[PDB]
């Protein structure tokens, strides 16, 4: 396995002379072409990677031939020669560098425009993320695919960038990380919206006293205290301060409607309970099993204090009763 | 069997240098505190440890945790650290044991969280960095599920908490907190279960508490740790207490497993039946008492005791009048606040006030620990004067 | 360990009551009680036993508890151990 080795190494030589040629048809195409001179710039670019490699080759071949001539006098004059025709290839490919170096030149210039259009991109995806959260509506699931569409447009914009940078071959990569950054903490947001919607769909569907005001209220203040240890935007926008307001009506609502599920009050019989609506001056309906929903909707947020005054009145009234 | 005279000679040095007084009456060493250091490397899983000299960091880190740190004051504690370096020195060559015994040491715990709550638990030395992030984090974990605690974390208190997660780690073992006022003991007890896994319980104190109610919830607290076989922690205050009796079966608990009058006949044999069904899957085929001495020890395992006594009032009779409190329990002694905690604790309550300036909110949360310190100090010297 | 037990064994068996005085220390209970196992081991038939700890708040009428909890009336000769067969008790913490 090393005469097998000397073998295999003749014919890494024979490869390397037809893509040598290659190479050189590849140099007069690019010398042809000068859009199409950063094209032309790109198989340069490729091609000066291909002499590199050639070059470490044509050393390798030299090496391989002298391994030859100690084990095969004759190999090792066969591998000389091919070190003499890679330096050949050198050459022509110095000249052909020189007529590159010169569009590589007017490429790199073209960069920079490059550059300028990927952090006007970053720029218009930042403006669309402060339109995308307002966007108010139950579209909520729906503005992620809206989001999402935004992040593989910035994801086409980075590998445009990414094949723009390697051309040239910081700031516009600071711009996509931020960008990516801003979008993580986009969806956290819109899925603990969608947690606290739920939650507060499950409790609009309870009894009059299965929710139990404490158990709803323990519930949202973890939720509510768990909403604040997300940093996403640093909050302000529109939708986000909208149900954190309707987080902490729900949040004060409950304590009023956990004095509406007394017991003082449950006792009913008395025209006491009817007293109570006659503030609201609304329908008002009285249902040992029913859902909250009329509950949140029957304002009971409006005459808070006349509410809270005939609450207190009812539980002495019952104290004393028992 | 280095680690054999070591622990020995170590026992020779504290009874010797520590004698029992009608005050500070725990600081009698019996063989059962010598007991609990050695209780200590066993909970040490082996893999774990490949280093020898490492070995040796873990027995250090225990006697510290085991009959250490149970000293009225910081002068005491520190001729105690001073006699272990030397007996440490001594025995252990070729080790060194410099820059964890003198003058402002690396704090060293062990704990069977290190990776964190979350990840698989194995008792090994924790990095004094992660002591802040996990302590915390672990407080994030009980401020969803529980009460929120409202605690400010300093580097003695995570301290505590280790401290506490050690003492209530093996079978056996009971808590004994020692705290002047707000020392922190009560809800350092609270998060140290929820970190162990063991759910806290608290007797609810009322004033038509009879004898029958406590026996009655002894009960149901044996059956969540009996059968059902979940880790409990209970948690005992002085305010808990309202009759004498009352902290009788409690020293019964922490003797052994068995209480006299808790279980009835019929209770005990319908017990006796539900374990019946656990011994078979042990594969241990018992169908006799012994069933019943395998609950107990399963009992005592699955629950521990948090007792939160004050130093001042109604301990030095309570340890006279029930030796367990003090003998069968690891107690662990809180000093006060030290001037690091305190400058931590003030510049979190002041967060949010504006403090006029950036110099000025600079001095004032300086300020709240230095008028603290040197009050404590004016009023050792008030106290030596006019006795006020 | 060993010269003490061989001696409160042979006590027992010739029903002579024993005493452990210790310092809180070396194990009292847990000789006693290891003792207890080794005798109940050997005869489960003859001998029982069974450990009755003293609190600050244990009377008369208290220990009467314990002792009836595990009697009968035995066909004669007032109360009798359950079984026909002779009943070990202990006592801890008989100072207090
Ligand atoms: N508002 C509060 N002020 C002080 N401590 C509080 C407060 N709320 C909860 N705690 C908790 O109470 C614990 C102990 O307080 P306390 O029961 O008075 O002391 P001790 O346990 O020493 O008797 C502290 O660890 C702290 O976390
Ligand atoms: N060889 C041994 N046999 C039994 N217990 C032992 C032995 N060596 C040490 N011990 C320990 O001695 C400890 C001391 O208990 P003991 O002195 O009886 O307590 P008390 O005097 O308060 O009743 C026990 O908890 C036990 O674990
Ligand atoms: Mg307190
Ligand atoms: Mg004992």
């Amino acid at each position: 396995t090393g005469s097998a080795v000397m073998n295999y190494i003749s014919k890494q030589l024979k490869d390397i002379q037809e893509f040598i040629e290659n190479t050189k048809e590849n140099i007069e195409i690019r010398n042809k072409n000068i859009s199409e001179l950063i094209n032309v710039m790109i198989n340069l670019e490729k091609v000066r990677v291909k002499n590199d490699d050639d070059v470490l080759t044509l050393d390798t071949v030299e090496e391989m031939l002298n391994f030859l001539k100690k084990k095969k006098d004759s190999d090792i004059k066969k591998c000389k020669k091919l070190q003499e025709e890679w330096k050949n290839l050198a050459k022509m490919a110095q000249a052909v560098k020189k007529d590159i170096q010169n569009p590589v030149k007017t490429e790199s210039d073209k960069t920079k425009e490059n550059i300028k259009k990927f952090e006007e991109i970053t720029l218009k995806e930042y403006a669309n993320s402060l339109k995308k959260e307002s966007f108010y509506k139950t579209g909520v699931s729906e503005s992620f695919k809206r989001i999402g569409e935004v992040k593989q447009k910035v994801d086409e914009f980075e590998v445009q960038l990414n094949q723009y940078e390697d051309f040239a071959r910081i700031g516009s990569k600071k711009l996509m990380e931020q960008i990516r950054t801003d979008v993580s903490s986009v969806e956290k947001l819109w899925v603990r919206i969608e947690i606290s919607e739920k939650t507060m769909d499950e409790y609009k569907k309870m009894k009059w006293g299965s929710i139990n005001s404490m158990d709803m209220e323990d519930e949202i203040k973890k939720l509510r205290k768990a909403l604040t240890d997300l940093r996403g935007i640093d909050k302000r926008s529109n939708a986000f301060i909208g149900i954190t307001e309707e987080l902490k009506k729900w949040a004060t609502f409950l304590p009023l409607l956990g004095e509406l599920k007394d017991p003082s009050m449950n006792s009913e019989d008395g025209r006491h309970w009817k007293k109570l609506k006659d503030l609201v001056k609304k329908e008002f309906d009285v249902s040992q099993e029913l859902m909250l929903e009329i509950i949140w909707d029957l304002k009971l947020f409006d005459y808070k204090d006349g509410i809270e005054e005939i609450t207190d009145q009812a539980k002495q009234e019952l104290k004393m009763e028992k | 069997n280095i680690i054999v005279r070591a622990s020995l000679m170590l026992h020779q040095a504290v009874t010797q240098n520590f004698r029992k007084t009608a005050i500070n009456f725990h600081y009698e060493f019996n063989l059962r505190h010598m007991s609990n250091v050695f209780q200590g490397l066993l909970l040490s899983d082996p893999n774990k440890f490949t280093e020898p000299d490492k070995l040796i960091k873990l027995w250090i880190h225990e006697c510290e945790r085991t009959y250490g740190d149970r000293l009225v004051s910081t002068d005491n504690l520190k001729t105690y650290k001073e006699n272990i370096f030397d007996i440490v020195k001594k025995s252990f060559s070729k080790f060194n044991f410099s820059r964890y015994f003198g003058n402002n040491p690396e704090n060293l715990i062990y704990c069977n969280f290190i990776a964190g709550i979350n990840s698989d638990r194995f008792y090994d030395q924790m990095p004094n960095n992660e002591m802040e992030k996990h302590i915390s984090e672990a407080l994030k974990e009980y401020n969803d599920n529980n009460a929120f605690m409202g605690l400010v974390l300093f580097e003695d208190a995570m301290k505590h908490v280790c401290r506490i997660c050690r003492i209530v780690l093996p079978s056996s073992g009971h808590a004994l907190l020692v705290g002047v006022g707000g020392s922190g003991k009560q809800s350092l007890s609270k998060l140290a279960s929820f970190i162990m896994g063991y759910t806290t319980f608290s007797i609810t104190i009322s004033a038509t508490y009879s004898m029958v109610d406590l026996r009655n919830d002894l009960q149901q607290l044996y059956f969540k740790c009996g059968p059902k076989e979940e880790g409990i922690l209970f948690l005992f205050t002085e305010g808990q207490i309202t009759n004498e009796r009352f902290l009788v079966y409690i020293n019964d608990l922490l003797s052994s497993g068995e209480i006299a009058e808790l279980y009835t006949l019929d209770e005990k044999e319908a017990m006796i039946n539900q374990v019946r069904a656990k011994v078979k899957g042990e594969g241990k085929p018992d169908t006799r008492e012994n069933c019943w001495n395998w609950f107990i020890d399963q009992v005592k395992k699955n629950l521990h005791m948090a007792i939160c006594f004050s130093p001042v009032g109604d301990m030095r009779r309570r340890a006279r009048q029930f030796p367990a409190l003090v003998n069968c329990t690891v107690i662990d002694w809180f000093q006060p606040w030290p001037y690091e905690a305190l400058f931590n604790v003030a510049k979190s309550f002041l967060e949010p006030v504006d403090l006029g300036d950036d110099k000025v909110r600079e001095a004032v949360v300086k300020f709240m620990p230095f008028s603290f310190t040197l009050v404590n100090d004016l009023g050792l010297k008030l106290l030596e004067q006019e006795r006020r | 360990t060993l010269a003490t037990t061989e001696f409160i064994k042979s006590y027992l068996m010739v029903k002579h009551p024993s005493l452990l005085i210790g310092n809180s220390g070396c194990g009292k209970t847990q000789l006693a009680k290891g003792i207890l196992k080794e005798i109940v081991q050997a005869k489960p038939e003859n001998y029982a036993y069974q450990l009755i700890n003293f609190n600050y708040y244990t009377d008369s009428t208290y220990l009467q508890g314990q002792i009836e909890q595990t009697l009968e009336k035995k066909a004669g000769r007032q109360y009798g151990p359950p079984g026909k067969v002779q009943l070990i008790y202990f006592i801890d913490d008989l100072n207090m």
